[PDB]
Protein backbone atom coordinates (compact mmCIF):
# COMPACT_ATOMS: atom_id res chain seq x y z
CA UNK A 1 0.00 0.00 0.00
CA UNK A 2 2.95 2.35 0.62
CA UNK A 3 4.60 1.53 -2.72
CA UNK A 4 1.60 0.92 -5.02
CA UNK A 5 1.70 4.44 -6.48
CA UNK A 6 5.20 4.58 -8.03
CA UNK A 7 5.33 1.30 -9.98
CA UNK A 8 3.65 1.97 -13.33
CA UNK A 9 5.32 -0.70 -15.52
CA UNK A 10 6.81 -4.11 -14.88
CA UNK A 11 8.62 -4.00 -11.54
CA UNK A 12 12.05 -2.48 -12.06
CA UNK A 13 14.80 -4.14 -10.03
CA UNK A 14 15.27 -1.21 -7.63
CA UNK A 15 11.55 -1.23 -6.80
CA UNK A 16 11.76 -4.94 -5.98
CA UNK A 17 14.78 -4.30 -3.75
CA UNK A 18 12.79 -1.59 -1.96
CA UNK A 19 9.94 -4.09 -1.58
CA UNK A 20 12.34 -6.58 0.01
CA UNK A 21 13.83 -4.03 2.42
CA UNK A 22 10.34 -2.97 3.52
CA UNK A 23 9.45 -6.67 3.81
CA UNK A 24 12.29 -7.35 6.26
CA UNK A 25 11.64 -4.18 8.29
CA UNK A 26 7.86 -4.64 8.54
CA UNK A 27 8.20 -8.38 9.24
CA UNK A 28 10.53 -7.73 12.16
CA UNK A 29 8.27 -4.92 13.37
CA UNK A 30 4.91 -6.70 13.17
CA UNK A 31 5.65 -10.06 14.82
CA UNK A 32 3.46 -10.38 17.92
CA UNK A 33 2.65 -6.67 18.22
CA UNK A 34 -0.27 -7.15 20.62
CA UNK A 35 2.01 -8.98 23.04
CA UNK A 36 4.77 -6.43 22.39
CA UNK A 37 3.16 -2.97 22.59
CA UNK A 38 0.14 -1.90 24.63
CA UNK A 39 -0.46 1.82 24.05
CA UNK A 40 -3.70 3.05 22.51
CA UNK A 41 -2.32 5.17 19.66
CA UNK A 42 -0.19 2.41 18.12
CA UNK A 43 -2.92 -0.24 18.24
CA UNK A 44 -5.59 2.10 16.87
CA UNK A 45 -3.32 3.29 14.05
CA UNK A 46 -2.34 -0.30 13.21
CA UNK A 47 -5.95 -1.49 13.02
CA UNK A 48 -7.03 1.56 11.00
CA UNK A 49 -4.20 1.10 8.51
CA UNK B 1 27.35 12.90 2.22
CA UNK B 2 31.07 12.88 2.98
CA UNK B 3 33.15 11.00 5.55
CA UNK B 4 36.87 10.85 6.38
CA UNK B 5 38.98 7.67 6.39
CA UNK B 6 42.55 7.07 7.49
CA UNK B 7 43.06 10.29 9.44
CA UNK B 8 45.74 10.88 12.09
CA UNK B 9 44.93 13.25 14.95
CA UNK B 10 47.86 15.08 16.58
CA UNK B 11 49.55 13.05 19.31
CA UNK B 12 51.01 15.89 21.39
CA UNK B 13 47.49 17.31 21.88
CA UNK B 14 45.93 13.86 22.32
CA UNK B 15 42.85 13.60 24.50
CA UNK B 16 40.07 11.21 25.51
CA UNK B 17 36.45 11.83 26.47
CA UNK B 18 35.00 8.29 26.75
CA UNK B 19 37.52 6.73 29.14
CA UNK B 20 34.84 5.54 31.58
CA UNK B 21 32.77 3.97 28.78
CA UNK B 22 35.18 2.13 26.44
CA UNK B 23 38.71 0.72 26.48
CA UNK B 24 41.09 -0.67 23.86
CA UNK B 25 44.12 -2.90 24.33
CA UNK B 26 47.56 -1.45 23.62
CA UNK B 27 48.47 -2.19 20.00
CA UNK B 28 49.68 0.22 17.30
CA UNK B 29 47.19 -1.37 14.89
CA UNK B 30 44.52 0.43 16.93
CA UNK B 31 46.65 3.57 17.33
CA UNK B 32 46.75 4.42 13.59
CA UNK B 33 43.31 3.63 12.10
CA UNK B 34 43.60 2.37 8.53
CA UNK B 35 39.86 1.59 8.10
CA UNK B 36 36.51 3.30 8.63
CA UNK B 37 33.10 2.05 9.74
CA UNK B 38 29.82 3.21 8.20
CA UNK B 39 26.13 2.33 8.33
CA UNK B 40 24.27 0.42 5.58
CA UNK B 41 20.68 1.38 4.51
CA UNK B 42 19.49 -1.08 7.13
CA UNK B 43 21.19 -0.43 10.46
CA UNK B 44 24.17 -2.74 9.83
CA UNK B 45 27.88 -1.87 9.95
CA UNK B 46 30.03 -1.71 6.78
CA UNK B 47 33.83 -1.92 6.66
CA UNK B 48 35.73 0.12 4.06
CA UNK B 49 39.52 0.04 3.81
CA UNK C 1 28.49 14.36 7.43
CA UNK C 2 27.38 10.77 8.12
CA UNK C 3 27.92 8.62 11.21
CA UNK C 4 31.46 7.27 10.76
CA UNK C 5 33.93 5.60 13.09
CA UNK C 6 37.53 4.37 12.90
CA UNK C 7 37.25 1.47 15.38
CA UNK C 8 34.59 -1.11 16.17
CA UNK C 9 34.53 -0.16 19.86
CA UNK C 10 33.00 3.30 19.41
CA UNK C 11 30.57 1.89 16.85
CA UNK C 12 29.38 -0.68 19.39
CA UNK C 13 28.98 2.06 22.00
CA UNK C 14 26.88 4.00 19.49
CA UNK C 15 24.63 0.98 18.86
CA UNK C 16 24.26 0.35 22.59
CA UNK C 17 23.47 4.01 23.24
CA UNK C 18 19.88 5.17 23.39
CA UNK C 19 18.02 7.56 21.13
CA UNK C 20 19.80 10.84 20.42
CA UNK C 21 23.30 9.35 20.75
CA UNK C 22 23.97 9.51 17.00
CA UNK C 23 24.29 13.31 17.17
CA UNK C 24 27.32 13.02 19.47
CA UNK C 25 30.89 13.49 18.20
CA UNK C 26 33.02 11.67 20.80
CA UNK C 27 36.77 11.23 20.33
CA UNK C 28 39.66 9.18 21.71
CA UNK C 29 43.47 9.03 21.47
CA UNK C 30 43.64 8.25 17.75
CA UNK C 31 40.09 7.02 17.26
CA UNK C 32 37.03 9.21 16.81
CA UNK C 33 33.44 9.36 15.62
CA UNK C 34 31.60 11.93 13.52
CA UNK C 35 27.92 12.12 14.37
CA UNK C 36 25.24 12.78 11.80
CA UNK C 37 23.97 16.35 12.03
CA UNK C 38 20.49 15.70 10.68
CA UNK C 39 19.09 12.75 12.72
CA UNK C 40 18.53 10.86 9.48
CA UNK C 41 19.42 7.34 10.64
CA UNK C 42 16.85 7.38 13.46
CA UNK C 43 14.04 9.19 11.64
CA UNK C 44 14.36 7.11 8.45
CA UNK C 45 14.28 3.73 10.20
CA UNK C 46 11.05 4.32 12.13
CA UNK C 47 8.80 4.34 9.04
CA UNK C 48 10.36 1.19 7.51
CA UNK D 1 43.33 12.63 -1.89
CA UNK D 2 43.89 14.53 1.36
CA UNK D 3 46.93 14.96 3.64
CA UNK D 4 47.32 12.80 6.72
CA UNK D 5 47.28 15.64 9.27
CA UNK D 6 43.99 17.22 8.14
CA UNK D 7 42.20 19.03 10.97
CA UNK D 8 39.40 16.55 11.67
CA UNK D 9 37.12 19.17 13.26
CA UNK D 10 36.51 20.44 9.71
CA UNK D 11 34.50 17.26 9.11
CA UNK D 12 32.24 17.69 12.17
CA UNK D 13 30.17 20.48 10.55
CA UNK D 14 28.28 20.92 7.27
CA UNK D 15 31.08 21.80 4.91
CA UNK D 16 32.47 21.63 1.39
CA UNK D 17 34.67 18.57 0.70
CA UNK D 18 36.98 20.69 -1.49
CA UNK D 19 38.42 22.22 1.70
CA UNK D 20 37.43 25.77 0.76
CA UNK D 21 33.90 27.16 0.65
CA UNK D 22 32.64 28.59 -2.63
CA UNK D 23 28.97 29.43 -1.89
CA UNK D 24 27.93 32.02 -4.48
CA UNK D 25 25.35 33.76 -2.31
CA UNK D 26 28.31 35.35 -0.51
CA UNK D 27 30.22 36.87 -3.43
CA UNK D 28 29.20 40.16 -5.00
CA UNK D 29 27.03 39.72 -8.13
CA UNK D 30 28.75 39.50 -11.52
CA UNK D 31 32.16 40.30 -10.00
CA UNK D 32 33.91 37.50 -11.87
CA UNK D 33 37.38 38.52 -10.66
CA UNK D 34 36.17 38.65 -7.05
CA UNK D 35 34.48 35.25 -7.37
CA UNK D 36 37.54 33.59 -8.90
CA UNK D 37 39.70 35.22 -6.22
CA UNK D 38 37.39 33.75 -3.57
CA UNK D 39 37.61 30.28 -5.13
CA UNK D 40 41.26 30.03 -6.15
CA UNK D 41 43.38 32.77 -4.54
CA UNK D 42 45.04 30.94 -1.66
CA UNK D 43 46.81 34.12 -0.57
CA UNK D 44 43.52 35.45 0.82
CA UNK D 45 41.57 33.80 3.63
CA UNK D 46 38.58 31.57 2.97
CA UNK D 47 35.15 32.18 4.47
CA UNK D 48 33.67 30.14 7.38
CA UNK D 49 37.18 28.71 8.00
CA UNK E 1 33.09 40.09 25.33
CA UNK E 2 36.51 39.27 26.74
CA UNK E 3 38.28 35.92 26.95
CA UNK E 4 41.76 34.86 28.11
CA UNK E 5 44.49 32.91 26.31
CA UNK E 6 47.91 31.72 27.43
CA UNK E 7 47.21 31.65 31.17
CA UNK E 8 49.20 29.60 33.69
CA UNK E 9 47.34 28.25 36.71
CA UNK E 10 49.59 27.73 39.76
CA UNK E 11 51.01 24.21 39.89
CA UNK E 12 51.37 24.15 43.70
CA UNK E 13 47.58 24.52 43.91
CA UNK E 14 46.63 22.30 40.97
CA UNK E 15 43.33 20.43 41.02
CA UNK E 16 40.82 18.67 38.78
CA UNK E 17 37.02 18.52 38.81
CA UNK E 18 36.43 16.57 35.57
CA UNK E 19 38.60 13.51 36.15
CA UNK E 20 35.79 11.00 35.57
CA UNK E 21 34.77 12.71 32.31
CA UNK E 22 37.94 13.67 30.40
CA UNK E 23 41.54 12.46 30.39
CA UNK E 24 44.44 14.12 28.55
CA UNK E 25 47.59 12.22 27.64
CA UNK E 26 50.88 13.24 29.26
CA UNK E 27 52.52 15.85 27.03
CA UNK E 28 53.74 19.33 27.95
CA UNK E 29 51.68 20.83 25.11
CA UNK E 30 48.60 19.86 27.13
CA UNK E 31 50.19 20.88 30.45
CA UNK E 32 51.03 24.47 29.43
CA UNK E 33 48.29 25.91 27.19
CA UNK E 34 49.05 28.30 24.36
CA UNK E 35 45.76 28.07 22.42
CA UNK E 36 42.13 29.06 22.94
CA UNK E 37 38.94 27.76 21.33
CA UNK E 38 35.81 29.84 20.69
CA UNK E 39 32.47 29.50 18.91
CA UNK E 40 31.56 31.25 15.67
CA UNK E 41 28.18 32.66 14.64
CA UNK E 42 27.23 29.09 13.79
CA UNK E 43 27.83 26.64 16.62
CA UNK E 44 31.24 25.47 15.42
CA UNK E 45 34.70 25.45 16.98
CA UNK E 46 37.34 28.02 16.01
CA UNK E 47 40.99 28.27 17.07
CA UNK E 48 43.06 31.33 18.00
CA UNK E 49 46.85 31.14 18.29
CA UNK F 1 32.63 36.32 29.41
CA UNK F 2 32.20 33.95 26.46
CA UNK F 3 32.58 30.16 26.36
CA UNK F 4 36.29 29.54 25.81
CA UNK F 5 38.71 26.72 26.57
CA UNK F 6 42.46 26.18 26.55
CA UNK F 7 42.14 22.64 25.16
CA UNK F 8 39.73 20.99 22.72
CA UNK F 9 39.10 18.15 25.19
CA UNK F 10 36.94 20.23 27.52
CA UNK F 11 35.25 21.78 24.48
CA UNK F 12 34.20 18.30 23.34
CA UNK F 13 33.05 17.61 26.90
CA UNK F 14 30.86 20.72 26.66
CA UNK F 15 29.42 19.87 23.24
CA UNK F 16 27.93 16.60 24.54
CA UNK F 17 26.26 18.21 27.55
CA UNK F 18 22.52 18.58 27.95
CA UNK F 19 20.53 21.79 27.86
CA UNK F 20 22.26 24.62 29.70
CA UNK F 21 25.61 22.84 30.03
CA UNK F 22 27.41 25.86 28.56
CA UNK F 23 26.76 28.04 31.61
CA UNK F 24 28.93 26.09 34.08
CA UNK F 25 32.68 26.64 34.35
CA UNK F 26 35.09 23.73 34.76
CA UNK F 27 38.84 23.39 35.34
CA UNK F 28 41.53 20.72 35.11
CA UNK F 29 45.16 20.49 36.26
CA UNK F 30 46.28 23.15 33.79
CA UNK F 31 43.20 23.69 31.64
CA UNK F 32 39.80 25.27 32.14
CA UNK F 33 36.56 26.46 30.58
CA UNK F 34 34.70 29.65 31.44
CA UNK F 35 30.96 29.46 30.93
CA UNK F 36 29.06 32.28 29.29
CA UNK F 37 26.88 34.00 31.87
CA UNK F 38 24.23 34.87 29.29
CA UNK F 39 22.83 31.66 27.70
CA UNK F 40 23.26 33.24 24.29
CA UNK F 41 24.44 30.19 22.33
CA UNK F 42 21.47 28.05 23.41
CA UNK F 43 18.87 30.82 23.13
CA UNK F 44 19.83 32.26 19.73
CA UNK F 45 20.08 28.88 17.99
CA UNK F 46 16.87 27.68 19.67
CA UNK F 47 14.90 29.99 17.36
CA UNK F 48 15.98 27.95 14.31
Amino acid sequence: VENATLARQALNRIQRSNILQSFKAKMLATLFLLNRTRDRDYVLKFLTR
Amino acid sequence: FFFPVGLYLPEDRGYTTVESKVKLNDTVRNALPTTAYLLNRDRAVQKID
Amino acid sequence: PILSTTTLALMETKLKGGAGAFATSETHFGNYVVGEIIPLQQSMLFNS
Amino acid sequence: LTPVTMDVNYFKIPNNPRGRASCMLAVDPYDTEAATKAIYDHREADAQT
